[PDB]
């Protein structure tokens, strides 16, 4: 037993009816001390080191190559100017064995938390050194967390790509089937998440060009992207993740949900393909008055109206469509239809829900397309356009496929620096370099998107552990007063930066001029309420920091008038879930799932404290499974109101929890404006 | 919420004894040493004489007092597979190994043996002392039946396995893999029927229970030390042997619920080589808020 | 004499209603008169019934007493058929052709049903009369599985034959020929070991078990008789339902080593139609031509 | 019941010891009269019947339209002034349920026997009236049988391809093997059976880009294949078929038989794929001296060599690979691979077995490539080269794709007719039509080597039925000396009509001047040995009509020389599966499996005599399992030697045999020069 795993394992040991949570500093100094500074590769200079690195196909020639030595050293000197300290066990272990650079056999360690906080920053500004100097600032005091890809590739020779997230559209033809089974495949290979949407694939029992009753339906479909995603398991490395989503007006909606009963035949269960229902306002109103509804073959659809089913709104189409003759359709029970999806999220987690209008009422691009689905972690949410894929010799009809760059703010470093504007604007920056630097050359849809919409996604981590180490409850109004203020402020000061880089560059997205930014639809609510703390102990903790007033937000209306903005969509609050232990934070603005995390790794067992977490603040930590999830809804629809895109919002259940309780909980969130629905955890 | 599928996962599992060749083992029985051809017949009539037990008693009985129609069919499917199919399989393996003599003499001898009769009548009495209406009495002997699927025949299939991961006895060594992959999804059956009625008791009704299970994997434990000496001395296995048995302890315990009692340990890499919370529906006003 | 034959017979006969895709009866079924599904239905139910019991009570009871390995080993093979495939195929069978209500509506049926309950109460009772070491307590009980399996069956199978005969229904048919191709080996089995015990008794004694034999036979048969038109008149049948059994009666009359009890009478022809690769080693001489 | 059927049975009932075979008979006319009579539409005129065709999307109007009516009712009076009349039952039934042409809703009968062969021929004549007229006589007179494809699809508006056998080469890429599972979905969509050569796919544990044990094997690629021939099914009427080809020198030779084992694990298990081994002559010699084989990893091969192992000649190769240490090598043992093959063969019929050196050593188009694999039937042998398909923006290197065209003679009705020549010239005009009519637009390599090589299969049927019907055996030496001089016609008037149509059009098949045509190698053993009959009675048999001598091939192959060949394939003997009951045949060149086949259709059981059964000629119908397979060799190797592709054997085995007699027949038949095995059937 080692040293450290020794000492971490105190904490649990109760001295004087408290828990030893010093000893987690006692871990993690044993464990540099003993483990890291001894398997650390050391070089006799920092020009030694990084010529290893480059020329033993480690680094990439290309973004150092933008800076004189001098350059490179000084940014390393900011790096290890601050003498960082991991602050648990846990924090420097996960960073150790998750993102440190380590040699080829993974025998010794070349770059430290310094030395890759230094490359991404370098690779980062692509030849300014301040702005290299102002990343390592920024995140070598952890106010900014890259997103794992990020984090871990960039500037490394044999990288994946620095995107995780993509999300496919996928028509209603074999040749359209064929290429998605095959972009999914190469995204899954490079090592990111893939979602289809199968919405526009025609339902089980269509005609296949006169042959009446020959379509397998999205379940067919659904095999093979499972096995797509199967063989292209990352190298053999991680398994590969996938998503499919459906409308639940779509008639194979039970044939969908069925793929994840516990009791599903072997011929129609996935394995490795998680599934998400998107649910239309109408489907709600239907349950609500508990009028028996109707799912649709959406290829009867199609050739009624030569348009695709979710591609038009079911709240004035759906009355059209059950009217329509030549519509097919079965009769469902919409409130059985919830009572299933409550049942397969408590026995499973799945599917996600994604609640259509909810998003799409407060879209800013739906002359684009409106957002017919999401991603594998529920909070990507933009406008997508199919692609025809035709035959082998005609050309293609490229559409626009979803894929956005993540990062997180760290509240509690963001907000004890008093740094939202510029860890914001700094942010916004280097997800707009990864953005730019991204280039799939076998997903062209992705490609097109990626160019012309430049979407990032800005999250957030460390909600809870803010609140709890400044003595708020995370259910208390005063937390929900601090996420509407301070995500107002996030919110205000990325469309700032978006539009200073629509001037810089003089290029808007495309397709800007029909958006609400564009309209100034998009400010109403910023130029007619304020959004200030209502509070005066969280009013407090924006001392020293500029809150965006009306006036403020007023200019940003006439900036953005003037002169564009350059991203479609910014802010995405995705889990966070390795990078929350190496920047010592609760995951993302979820509450915290336990006080003490035991985990085991190999043969030894190991203990994590939340951040922050003591004496004082035991009761502050409050775990998310004791918790109202009313009150959960309801935090979350206070931050989803200043984010563009969705928010990863897990359920957090207990064992008595009923169905009704669920379903309750889901009605909720649709009542309150939650976007989507991501996991239903049952302790 | 287990029997239905447990019914699925064991009569997909159905094999018959013919559909495995024996004659093939000849070439490598052969060339084994006395001393190994010695453990391997104590060994294979010592798991005949546990299985028969399970057989004629151990499966009808508490197939006779479990209530539910598709526990009771469950229940005799594997008592079936204990007469009709391993105990064929078990006389197959010893017929193509041995002339009639030679298996008349080795089963007199483990007859007599006291390690091999203490653990078999142990098992026994807890299946004689079930009393009619008499839940404990049930528990009691299903512990004693997941200890002898789960736990007492591994000391015995260790060896079949040691050889079968070294390519020698394969076609018997194929039937022992089966036999034992049915032993497995037996034991973690019984085990759910026994939390059932563990769950249906007071708080000191189960510490009772408990210590109950513990002193009897203790006594079971001791014996097959000794047992495991008895056998695999001659052939210098034994420490190997004892991880084998601890290892498969701590997997009958955690089919009826229960924390492993021993520490986790390695195992022989050529024995290695060889191995719904409650529907309620939606009452209107659900929707609004 | 003849175990070993029943044993290769049973296990080689071993199948699962999953084996047959019975979406083809939908349309057959669809076409039937109300009157004819409600019949259909509660015939099933019957024949459910009877199989729950024999498998849960009857095969495992006699097996427990009935002495040797290998008889054991069939009589557990024919119980596990019982409860495991055969109960179980009429619920497949159900769960195809009616909605929940109607198969909930017709399990409650066979609890009412005061034929039903009396047929399963003189049979079932028999069995648990068994007195260890009692041959003539076991015989009695196997004189009740004979009728079990050759005579009271029958009042049911005849609908799903008169159907198949007909071109109708004809995959819950092939399921229900599956199940009488096992029930007629049954009880010619169950009918030989009767006759073992029967013969070792004194001419006296004899006599006194032919009366038990015919005494319990007309008594099952009354009461099937009214079963039968309650059943029956609904679909105008119970005449040519009656001259099914009677025959039956006789065939279970035989399988007992008993002269035939009811005259010969034409039956219905509409039921009367409803009725590896060894490894051998290459040589070097196998590459030369 | 039917009273055909009933007529039908009384076939079984033995009057004075004999099956009354004249039941049949009655059986057809009674067919007639009472089922096809009554469900046939009828049309006052001939000009009415075309034009309800023509406009209800049951013709093409394309096709019809280069006739003048008066040349079409010509046709159609050819076709009826035969008065063709079904000899049995079955034939009958399986046309007028198979390929006549019935309406939409599948309710009447639209074509009758000559109007199904009237339209084959004149979509075969293309505008001509005489070559229509000569294919309809052709047809009626049942001389020459168009594949089922071409026979149910030709002149069909809602048709599928007239080609259903495809052989892709997958290339060691992502890309190619996303490419290999959309064009086998494509072409099994199009009703076709698709063959597949994983060879050059590296094997399990292999590297994908410096990360060591990540590809997943061949065994993966054929799960992914296994599911898309799953999704492409067509309705599931006819399940997609496909076929995985691998050489036995591959290291996965061991998972890719482990998937057609009973004791398979449903992760590994596929059962849409049928397979087949490539066994060279390199690993029958290792078994043969019981040496210690050694199968490859290809991707290493790859790289140190630069090409792919199946690219390479393994009898000349192999000891390099041994010694090359950069090449990874695993130990097997030849002959307990050799048992494995028997045991998988006796247990399921797979793999399928090709004798590599037996094909390329009498392969005509080395040069081009040598063949690495057969087709789904076992007997397509042609030479074909591997595609590279690269990523979304770059151009595609296409390769060649084996496809051909298939089409059988009838032997008992060409030698009834002494028309060899006639027939064979006319059916391989009717092939290249076909093959100049075909057009894979989702399929490349499929379509470059249709254009290129313009290959078609010619093969025969009812051997044995003209055998049994003239007194002879099927293991006799007689019957071999019949089926050498008829193949070697067959051969010699095959290369004839080539040689003239490339005479006629002035061009030759791709790459001809390299091929053995060209160079006259191929025509050694005609201008060398003399193939007139040995036996009297076999010479009667030919009386009437010219067999070609020396003098005559020499001549032939100075007219090759100085014209070149049209085709680079001729002639392949495929299964000839549903179109030999149509033409009152048995199946292929191989031997009966009954004398009476006993079927059941629907709730309804026939029984069919095989074509000319009597009792005067009852023993000479010698069931197949009956009879010696080393004689069956001898036969299907004396017709193999005149057939540039492979020829479809099974093997027929009874259940006394062990698996060495079965790997003596495979070694016999490998030392006899058999190219291909086709099943091990069991009885
Ligand atoms: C991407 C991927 C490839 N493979 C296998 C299948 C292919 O035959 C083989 C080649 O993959 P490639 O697509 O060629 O990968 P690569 O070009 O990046 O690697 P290399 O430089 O070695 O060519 O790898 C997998 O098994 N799983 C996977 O996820
Ligand atoms: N010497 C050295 N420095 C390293 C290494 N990895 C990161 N660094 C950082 C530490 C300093 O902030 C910076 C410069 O180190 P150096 O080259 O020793 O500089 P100097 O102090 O000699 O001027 O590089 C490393 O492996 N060796
Ligand atoms: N009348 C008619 N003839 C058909 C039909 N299908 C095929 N035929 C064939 C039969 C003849 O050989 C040929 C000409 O038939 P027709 O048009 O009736 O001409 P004719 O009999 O007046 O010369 O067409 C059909 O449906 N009707
Ligand atoms: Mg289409
Ligand atoms: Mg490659
Ligand atoms: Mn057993
Ligand atoms: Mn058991
Ligand atoms: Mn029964
Ligand atoms: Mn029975």
């Amino acid at each position: 037993v080692p040293k450290w795993i020794q000492l971490n394992n105190e904490i649990m040991i109760q001295k004087d009816g408290k828990f030893q949570f010093d000893k987690d500093k006692e871990a993690v100094h044993s464990y540099f001390v003993d483990y890291i500074n001894q398997n650390t590769v050391f070089f006799h200079n920092l020009k030694e080191k990084l010529d290893y690195l480059v020329e033993n196909q480690y680094y990439e020639e290309e973004f150092l190559s933008l800076y004189s030595f001098e350059d490179i050293k000084e940014v390393f000197k900011t790096a290890y100017a601050k003498k960082f300290r991991f602050p648990s066990f846990m924090s420097a272990f996960k960073f150790y064995n998750d993102y440190a650079l380590k040699t080829n056999d993974k025998k010794k360690i070349l770059e430290r938390y310094e030395d890759r906080i230094s490359i991404v920053a370098l690779f980062f500004a692509n030849g300014d050194t301040e702005k290299a100097k102002e990343y390592v600032n920024l995140m070598i005091n952890q106010e900014y967390q890259p997103s794992t890809p990020t984090f871990l590739n960039a500037g490394r020779k044999r990288r994946g790509e620095l995107v995780s997230c993509f999300l496919l559209e996928v028509n209603d033809s074999l040749n359209d089937i064929s290429r998605a089974i095959d972009i999914s495949m190469q995204l899954s290979k490079l090592g990111g998440g893939v979602s289809l949407n199968l919405s526009k694939l025609r339902a089980k029992g269509e005609a296949i060009k006169d042959v009446e009753n020959a379509t397998k339906g999205v379940v067919g479909v659904m095999k093979l992207l499972d096995n797509a995603f199967r063989y292209a398991d990352q190298m053999g490395q991680r398994q590969g993740s996938g998503a499919a989503y459906l409308n639940i007006f779509h008639r194979d909606i039970n044939d969908f949900l069925d793929t994840k009963k516990i009791s599903a035949d072997e011929d129609v269960r996935v394995k490795t393909l998680s599934i998400g229902v998107v649910i239309p306002d109408k489907f709600v109103e239907l349950a609500r008055e508990d009028k028996a509804a109707y799912v649709f073959y959406p290829h009867t659809i199609y050739k009624e109206y030569g348009q695709h089913m979710d591609e038009m709104d079911m709240n004035e189409m759906y009355d059209k469509f059950v009217d329509n003759p030549r519509v097919k359709k079965e009769k469902i029970n919409p409130r059985k239809l919830l009572e299933k999806l409550a049942m397969l999220r408590s026995e499973s987690g799945y599917p996600y829900i994604m609640f259509q209008d909810n998003v799409n009422k407060v879209h800013a691009n739906n002359h684009i397309s409106k957002v017919k689905f999401s991603n594998l972690c529920s909070e990507v949410l933009q406008a997508s356009q199919v692609s025809s894929y035709t035959d082998y010799d005609e050309e293609d009809e490229i559409g626009l496929d979803i894929s956005c760059n993540l990062g997180s703010l760290n509240i509690l470093n963001v907000m004890e620096h008093k740094s939202i504007e510029k860890t914001v604007k700094l942010a916004t920056d280097s997800l707009t370099h990864v953005s730019e630097t991204t280039d799939i050359r076998n997903a062209p849809a992705v490609r097109r998107a990626n160019k012309a919409m430049k979407s990032i996604g800005l999250g957030a981590m460390n909600l809870h552990g803010y609140l709890a180490q400044n003595g708020i409850a995370y259910e208390s109004p005063e937390a929900r007063d601090f996420a509407n203020t301070f995500f107002m402020m996030v919110n205000f000061y990325s469309i700032q930066r978006s539009a200073e880089i629509a001037k810089e560059k003089g290029e808007t997205f495309d397709q800007y001029e029909g958006s609400t930014y564009a309209t100034g639809e998009y400010f109403d609510k910023y130029v007619s309420t304020d959004f200030s703390p209502k509070y005066e102990k969280i009013a407090n903790l924006f001392e020293g920091m500029h809150i965006p007033t009306t006036e403020d937000w007023k200019k940003l209306k006439a900036f953005v008038a003037e002169h564009g903005m350059y991203h479609s969509y910014r802010l995405c609050i995705a889990p966070t879930g390795s990078i929350s232990y190496v920047q010592s934070s609760t995951a993302s603005v979820m509450p915290i799932m336990e006080r003490i995390e035991e985990r085991t790794y190999g043969n030894s067992k190991t203990y994590y404290p939340m951040p922050g977490l003591a004496s004082n603040n035991w009761f502050f930590y409050k775990e998310a499974y004791d918790m109202d999830m009313f009150k959960v809804v309801d935090m979350i629809a206070t931050i989803q109101q200043h984010i563009d895109q969705g928010i990863s919002f897990t359920l957090f259940l207990k064992d008595t929890m009923t169905t009704r309780d669920l379903n309750r909980i889901d009605l909720y969130a649709h009542h309150r404006g939650i976007k989507t629905i991501y996991y239903a955890r049952t302790k | 919420d287990f029997t239905q599928m447990f019914y699925n996962q064991n009569v997909k599992q159905f094999w018959l004894p013919e559909e495995i060749a024996l004659n093939g083992d000849l070439l490598t029985w052969k060339y084994l040493g006395k001393n190994e051809q010695d453990t391997y017949m104590k060994v294979l009539a010592g798991l005949t004489l546990l299985d028969t037990e399970q057989g004629n008693t151990g499966m009808p009985i508490v197939a006779e007092h479990v209530d539910g129609h598709q526990r009771k069919a469950v229940l005799n499917f594997m008592a079936m597979m204990e007469n009709a199919v391993h105990a064929k399989s078990y006389s197959n393996i010893f017929m193509t190994l041995a002339p009639t003599e030679t298996i008349n003499e080795v089963f007199e001898w483990v007859k007599q043996n006291k390690y091999l009769q203490k653990k078999a009548q142990m098992i026994v009495g807890l299946y004689k002392a079930i009393q009619k209406d008499d839940e404990i009495s049930l528990f009691k002997a299903m512990v004693a039946s997941v200890y002898l699927e789960s736990f007492l025949f591994y000391s015995g299939f260790y060896y079949p396995l040691y050889f079968y991961g070294q390519g020698k006895l394969m076609q018997s060594g194929e039937i022992i893999n089966l036999i034992l992959r049915d032993e497995a999804i037996h034991g973690v059956y019984v085990g759910l029927l026994a939390q059932e009625i563990y769950n249906k008791q007071t708080e000191e009704k189960k510490a009772e229970l408990r210590e109950f299970a513990i002193d009897l994997l203790n006594q079971l434990y001791e014996n097959e030390l000794e047992y495991t000496e008895d056998l695999y001395d001659q052939v210098g296995l034994s420490h190997d042997v004892k991880k084998f048995i601890r290892y498969n302890a701590n997997k009958a315990l955690m089919n009826l619920g229960f924390d492993p009692y021993f520490e986790e340990e390695d195992i022989n890499p050529i024995v290695l080589n060889g191995l719904k919370a409650t529907v309620e529906p939606l009452k209107d006003d659900d929707f609004y808020f």
